[PDB]
Formats: structure tokens, sequence, C-alpha cells
């Protein structure tokens, strides 16, 4: 019973990581981003 | 540990596109200096004319 | 395995061990658990409080990392042990046993005598019983049993009989010493099966338990032959007050439990009748099952974790308790209706079969599907287990198949294949026999079989290399594909780039470690980590040799350099210890020793032969390379890790008598076991030789140059005068002049002492301390200087591994595959 107890803390818990790195995924993947704008306009500058 | 590591690749994956933006960066400066060298290049001939 | 180094860093931050509060923190720091979740938080670190306490020895409550690392260590070894225990290794199929005689019907049925080895096959609608072996299906006799289909053949030992029962109402008990029938007995009904019971208590008659098709068991006596006796079965003539007890069908199957002294009787209304064999009486009546049950195995693997184990129509096997009347387990996955359960005697392995061929074989610890069969049949009528001095399951269908365990071919050699290197893992304490199919790991103190990391590669295990932390095991497979493999448990923790399809020829671990030095004064922004390069050092059958960054992840950038170095393939590479170049050598004869990290390469001068190297190792720490040839000869050189040439100093003629010409012929050293601790060089000889020279002499003498080198620099240094500088420089307009100074000559003094290496350097210089003359029964493949203990052991075609006791040099031991310790000459204590 107590092994079962101090397992099933590990059975639920980590989950919480395991949705933590993806959630800080999230906003990282993002950055695919204004540099592209950047390098659209000053493409139009250079056409000019 | 999956979740810990899978960020790598794909925030490595964000951008690595810097080189287009400085390559066109150096040729809006070449483009500067052909206006300015056509731009010598008209006005020479427009006092010829005269 | 990415944190290891920061948590040794943490670790060592405490420079007394890391009490419980900072132990536990730390590991919190590090792991990739919650740390904000109290639960996991909680539980890690009551989980980490008592590894604490497990590591604390000495008791004061400080856990240093040399106690931490000790605990790492003996894991590391007990994952080598790819069990955790009670390696339940997978039943192959047998490829050394099939059926051989020509079965004119379908397989009945098939009793495997253990005590005559008289697999008795019951032929479906066939007259004669065929005994074959159950180790090679060899039937012995087709002899005719009864007049009509048989139904069970029990082996009678009290008589030395095989009783045959058949639908014709008839029991044939044959001399099994001649296959004669011995005793014939009439019945008033047909027996579905027919066991021989020998209950354990030395006073209770061995009983022939026969359950018919009217459910009663008659029993007759394995000595008389003849029923004596009825148990209760479903008899509804007797119509009165005794209480329904037996079954409503016919008895499928009767299981002496001798050890509870239990006739159990599985029937088709699904009840499992517990008599008790003393008295024959109901002792209870298991029930669970969905249809009627046909097969009942006793897997008695513990005390503890004794399990009845019963199939039938229903697709899966119930697991029962004595006492518990509840199933105990229940065994998952299988598809179709189960033949039976097995439990394989000596071992936890419970077999359970499906009607389509699906094995699954459990760890009775667990119940868990620990191996999966797929039996080419595509009917399967029964099965018998083999457990006399092998695991092996033989399957009764349209042919006899068969099925064996995965023991070690020669348990005396560290493996069935070739023991190509030794690795002595002083941190894992443990010697890692490497082979062609995979490296082995055996407990240095014990010299069991730890390991046997098959699979570790795409293909065969050719080198073993152990981490500079000796933490991690970098293989080289024959396609060109590195890798770093967790030395616990063999897995592939990492890769690198692969080479041009080469076998990478040798694999070396060069870690330029960064010095701890204390920095004062700067002003600049660089925030770099102080990493520690690590780079394994490839070559193949290639002019190019690959430097692979343990640091970079990628496998394929972690060549930090294809470097072509030799005319061919790169024989060997050895790192010099305490410095960043490492030695090639090649069979064209020539010996680049390259700079890692600056990746330049001295080409040592051209020996008096420039014969194939074919061992290249760096007399650490002098600054000696010692080559041994394909020609029996082992060159000796000055190698300087600075600029200055890498001089050869010297070449002893290796000489190893030939065991049967007895004549000392010229072979090349397979193997350079440079022992540091006695300046020795265990050279490995095709006879197993291993041949030991002492380099004392030679180490000295190279020394000794060293400091002469020193004292002369030292001498011109010390008589250097003042000059002034110029001052603003400037106006440049270099001009050339190459040739204006070509005739300012005549004027020499000491120049020919330092060109005399070649004879300052004499073989005398290299004794010879000792031969292990057969050392081992082919080529000695590798000599694994195991330092610590003044050890090595050494590897060789014979595919041993055996410890040789530089004390001696004495074959002190030898890994032996078999978990026969006692065998295992190893001699070893820690």
């Amino acid at each position: 019973k107590k092994k079962a107890q101090d397992l099933e803390k590990f059975k639920f818990v980590l989950d919480h990581k395991i949705k933590e790195l993806k959630r800080d995924i999230v906003p990282r993947e993002d950055e695919i981003t204004k540099m592209k704008q950047e390098t659209n306009n000053m493409d139009q500058y250079l056409k000019e | 540990k999956e979740l810990k590591r899978d960020i790598g690749p794909k925030e490595e994956e964000i951008a690595k596109m810097k080189e287009q933006i400085a390559n066109m960066n150096s040729e809006i400066l070449h483009f500067k200096r052909t206006n300015a060298n056509l731009k010598l290049i008209v006005t020479d001939l427009r006092l010829r004319q005269e | 395995q990415k944190k290891m180094y920061i948590i040794e860093k943490q670790f060592d931050q405490s420079g007394k061990g890391l009490k419980i509060d900072e132990f536990v923190r730390v590991m919190l720091t590090h792991l990739d658990f919650d740390k904000s979740d109290v639960q996991k938080e909680d539980q890690i670190t009551l989980a980490l409080i008592d590894l604490f306490k497990e590591i604390d020895v000495n008791g004061d409550g400080t856990m240093e990392w040399e106690e931490f690392s000790d605990h790492i260590i003996s894991l590391g070894l007990l994952r080598n042990d790819r069990s955790f225990k009670n390696v339940i290794k997978n039943y192959f199929p047998s490829e050394h046993i099939k059926d051989n005689q020509k079965h004119e019907t379908p397989i009945e049925k098939i009793v495997y005598f253990d005590k005559l080895k008289y697999l008795v096959v019951l032929e479906k609608d066939s007259t004669r019983f065929k005994v074959y072996n159950a180790n090679t299906a060899e039937l012995y006799y087709e002899v005719n049993a009864h007049k009509c289909a048989v139904l069970d053949a029990e082996y009678i030992p009290d008589q030395n009989l095989i009783a045959t029962s058949s639908n014709d109402l008839t029991i044939n008990f044959w001399d099994s010493s001649f296959f004669i029938p011995k005793q014939i007995v009439s019945v008033p009904e047909i027996q579905l099966c027919m066991r021989y019971a020998k209950w354990s208590t030395q006073s209770q008659p061995t009983y022939l338990y026969t359950g018919g098709s009217d459910s009663i068991i008659h029993i007759y006596d394995t000595k008389t032959l003849k029923e004596k006796g009825t148990i209760g079965g479903w008899n509804p003539f007797f119509k009165r007050d005794s209480q329904q007890y037996g079954h409503a069908s016919p008895i499928g199957d009767i299981l002496p439990i001798n050890i509870q002294t239990t006739l159990v009787t599985a029937g088709l209304d699904a009840n499992i009748c517990l008599w008790d064999a003393a008295t024959h009486l109901p002792k209870k009546e298991l029930r669970g099952h969905e249809k009627g049950v046909y097969s009942l195995d006793w897997s008695d693997f513990s005390p503890m974790n004794q399990c009845l184990l019963s199939a039938g129509l229903d697709h899966e096997a119930f697991v029962w308790n004595t006492y518990v009347k509840e199933k105990i387990f229940l065994l998952r996955g299988h598809n179709h209706p189960l033949i039976g359960v097995k439990c394989l005697p000596g071992t936890p392995q419970v077999i359970t079969a499906d009607i389509n061929g699906m094995v699954k074989v459990w760890d009775v610890r667990n119940f868990l599907c620990m191996q999966t069969i797929n039996v080419p049949t595509d009917e399967l009528n029964s099965f018998v287990v083999t457990s006399n001095q092998k695991k092996r399951i033989i399957f009764g269908a349209r042919r006899l198949y068969y099925y064996e365990y995965d023991e070690p071919k020669d348990q005396m050699l560290t493996d069935e294949k070739m023991c190509l290197r030794v690795l002595y893992n002083s941190v894992l304490l443990c010697l890692i026999t490497l082979h062609p199919d995979c490296i082995k790991v055996w407990d240095i103190r014990t010299g069991k079989l730890q390991s046997v990391y098959r699979e570790l590669s795409t293909a065969e295990l050719t080198v073993c290399v152990l981490d500079t932390r000796k933490r991690k095991l970098f293989v080289g497979d024959a396609d060109g594909n590195i890798f770093t493999v967790n030395i616990k448990n063999g897995a592939k923790m990492k890769k690198f780039e692969k080479h041009n399809n080469r076998m990478i020829t040798d694999l070396t671990h060069w870690t330029s470690k960064k010095p701890a030095t204390i920095e004062i004064g700067g002003d600049d922004d660089d925030e770099d980590g102080t990493g520690d390069s690590r780079r394994v050092v490839s070559c193949s059958r290639e002019e190019t040799v690959f430097i692979h960054d343990e640091d970079s992840s990628d496998p394929s950038r972690s060549c930090r350099y294809k470097m072509k170095q030799h005319k061919s393939s790169v024989n060997s590479l050895s790192l010099k210890q305490d410095s960043e170049l490492f030695a090639s050598a090649s069979d064209d004869g020539n010996i680049v020793i390259t700079n890692l990290n600056s990746y330049r390469q001295e080409t040592l001068p051209s020996t008096q032969y420039p014969f194939e190297k074919k061992k290249v190792i760096f007399l650490d720490p002098y600054n000696a390379l010692v080559t041994s040839d394909s020609e029996g000869y082992v060159h000796f050189y000055c190698v300087n890790n600075g600029k200055a040439r890498t001089r050869y100093l010297l070449t002893k003629k290796y000489e190893t008598t030939s065991v049967v010409n007895n004549k000392v012929d010229k072979f090349p050293v397979t193997h350079l076991a440079f022992n540091s601790d006695n300046n020795m060089l265990l050279l490995s000889d095709e006879l197993g030789n291993v041949t030991i020279w002492d380099l004392t002499i030679f180490l000295k003498k190279l020394d000794e140059i060293k400091d002469d080198n020193i004292q002369q620099q030292k001498t011109k240094q010390a008589q250097t005068p003042l000059k002034q500088t110029p001052n603003r420089a400037s106006n440049g307009f270099f001009p050339t002049e190459l040739d204006e100074l070509k005739q300012i000559n005549e004027k020499q003094i000491s120049l020919s002492q330092m060109d005399n290496l070649e004879k300052y350097f004499q073989d005398k210089d290299i004794a010879f301390v000792h031969q292990l003359k057969g050392a081992h029964n082919d080529g000695i493949t590798w000599i694994e200087v195991l330092k610590e203990y003044n050890m090595f052991a050494t590897s060789s075609f014979d595919c041993c591994c055996h410890l040789w006791s530089f004390n001696d040099y004495k074959k002190m031991g030898s890994l032996i595959l078999g978990h026969d310790i006692m065998n295992n000459n190893w001699q070893l204590r820690v």
C-alpha cells in the first residue's frame, strides 16, 4: 500500500511537466516572424 | 525528457533566413550607389546639352 | 545523461559530500520531474532520502560523489545483467529439432516421459503410439497400443510402464524397457484423461487417475494397474442428499498436485474441483472460467508466487490460489482458445498457447508476456515442455515443432563468438568482453557474464571503448556507424556520423578537459561555458579518419574533421595521454601523429622497415610510441607532443615461439596492452600467447633524453643579452632576398649526439618480462590492462577473455558466459 502510494503521485504528476514543456514550446516555435516581414519590405525598397 | 528535448529542433527551425536579409541589404546599397552613378551620368549630359 | 556532468558539478560543489537537503535539492533541480508539483516533489524527496541512507555506509549522514558514483556503477552492472533478475531468455524455435517420422495421421496427443525420455505421441485415429525424443523427435517404436483411438499415454514410474488408454475401454501398460504391453485392463467406460499421480507423502501409493466421459476419476494403482476406486462425478442415478461435488461433463484432465496432495479436475462446466487426494473428496471448486477448462499447470517458481494456471475453451489463462478462491491473474493478448498453460520447472516462465500458433511466455513474478512466439503451424494439437538440461517447447501439430532456450553455447567462453576485446571499466569494477555479436560486460570481482548487449548496433560489435568517465561505451560497427551506448543496459543513447560505408578500424575517446583556473582581468561580451570537448576519433578501412564531437548532438555534424592522414586503411589509433596528439597507423608503413584540436599531422620519420603497422599505442605517460607490425617488429619512437619531430628510437624484434613447429617466427602483435604500472607491454600472439615485455629501460632512456633536451634549452636561454627596438614602425616595403645568405657555414658544435636515437635505444632497452604461452586458443584479440588490480584480461579468437595476473601473468581468470561462476575461474576479489 505504501509503495503504491509512493507511486501514484509518480503515475500522475510528471504529466504536469509533460503538459508544461509542450505549452512552453507553444510560444517558442512561433518566431518564424517579423524578420521575414523585414526581408519582404527591404526587398520592396530594393525594387524601387 | 521527450518534451524537454522536442523543443530543440522545433525552435531551431524558427528562423535561419537572415542571410537573405543581409544579402538584399547589401543589394540596397548597391542600387543606391547605382542611383548616384546614373544621376551623374544624366547630369553631365544635361550640362553638355546647353 | 545530459545532466550527468551538471549533477557531478553540483555534488562536487559541496566539497564534503551532499547532505540530505543539498542532495535532494540538486537532484530536484536536475531531474526531469515536476518541482512545482508537491506530490512528485515529496515522493522524489523521499526516494532520494532513501537513496541517501542507502549510500550512507559511514553513517555520518554524508553521501560523497564517490559513494554516488559507486552506487551508479553497481546499478550499471545490474543493468548489464539484462533481466534485472532471473534472465528469462525468449524461447527460440529449435533450429536442431523437428519431426522426422511419417505421421500418417494428425498428432492427437504428446506425453513426454522425462524419466524415459519417451516423448510418446499418440497419433489421431492411429492404433500405434510413436515414442519420439523430446529433444530430437526421434520415434523409438510404432507399437499398436490398443484396438481403437488412444486418448492418453502416461508414464507409471512405479512399474516402469507406459500406460495407454483407448476408446476400446482398455488400458495397456507397456514395459518401457521393451515397449511390450505388460498389462491390459478393461474398464466399463472410456477415460479421456489418464495421469500418473505420485503424491509427495511416502505412504500414499501412486494412483493412475483416469477421468472418463462420466466425470468419475477411476483410480488404478500403478502396481496392479487395475481400478480400485471411483471419485465423485456427475452421477444423476445416485439421487440422494449428497451435495453436488464434481463436474457435470467428462473429465478432460487430472492434475496430481503432489505438493498439496490435490487431484485437480477441470470440467466443461467451467469447474475445477480440487479433490483431496488423501481422501479424494473436494477440498475446493475453483470457478470463473467461461467454458470448459482443458489444461492445468502448477507454476511453483516460488512459495510466495505459487499459482495454478488454468486454460481451456477460454481464450485466456486464469491464475488461481489454493487459499484465495478468486483467480489471481489473467494472461491477456491471446486471440483464440488457449490450448493450455505450462509452468516450466526451475524457471518463472509460464507458456500459454492459442490455437493459432501464438504463444506468450510470462514471468510469474509479474505474469507479463515477456516473450511472444509465432510457431509456424497452421493447427496446433498440443504441447509438451522439456525442462531436462534445456528449456524446450515441443508443439505437436502437423509436424513436431521444437523451440529452445537461449543459453550461451559455450559458457566458459567470454562469448559464443570471438572475445574481441577487454575493457577495464575500473569505474564499473567489471571487465567488458567485446565480441563480434555484442560487447559483454563482466563483473571484475566475480567474472560473471553481467551484460550481453546484443543488438547494440546494426552490425557486429567489433570495438568497445570506455568513456573518459567509464560511464558510456563507444561502439563502432563495420558499417561505419559509431555511437555511445549507456554501459548500464546497452541502450544506444547517441550515434555519430557514418563512415564511408567502411568498418571503423579503431575508436578512441579524447576529451580535452578544461583545467579549473581562476581568471582575473577582462572586459568583453562573451558568455561561453567551459565545456569539456569530447571527440571520438574513428579510423576505418579508408584514408579518412572522422573526428566526431560528443558535445555535438548531431551524429553527422559530430565529425569535427574528416581528416586524410594515411594512404590506406588506418590500422589503429592511439591517443597519447595528457595530450591532443593521437597516432594513427596504416599498413603502408607510415604513422601520423595528428593534433585533434589543431588537426596537424606529424609523420614519424620512415623506419628501417615500413611494415604494415598493426598495433599503435603511446607509451603513456612517456613520449614514446610503440608500433607492432605484421612481421613481428615493435618499433619505439620518441614522439614529441610539440612540433619537434617524433624521433624513431628503437626496433625490437618481437619473437614468440610457435606452438607447433617450435620455431620463433615473425608474428604481428594482435594487441598491445601497455600496463603503465609495470611499464610493461602485453603483446598478443595469434597462438593466444600473452607475451610480456619490460619497457622500463626504453622509457627511462626517452625520459632522460627529454631531460637532456630541457637542460640544453635552459642553458641556451641562460645566455640571452638585452637589445632595444625601433620606434613606430611603418612604410612597409618588405623585399625578398633568399640566396644572399647561402654562403655562411663552417661552425658546428654538438651536432651528432641527438641523431643517434636508433642505437641509443637498443633492443636490450625493451626487456621481455614473461610469456603466457598458449594463453589463448587463438590469436589474442586484445589485452586489457586492469592496472588498478595489477590485472590484465586477454581477449582472443578463442572466444574467451582469460584473466592473467601481472604479478605472475598466470591465467587467474576467464570470464565464463554461463552462470556457473564456480567453473568461472575468477579468483578476483575486490
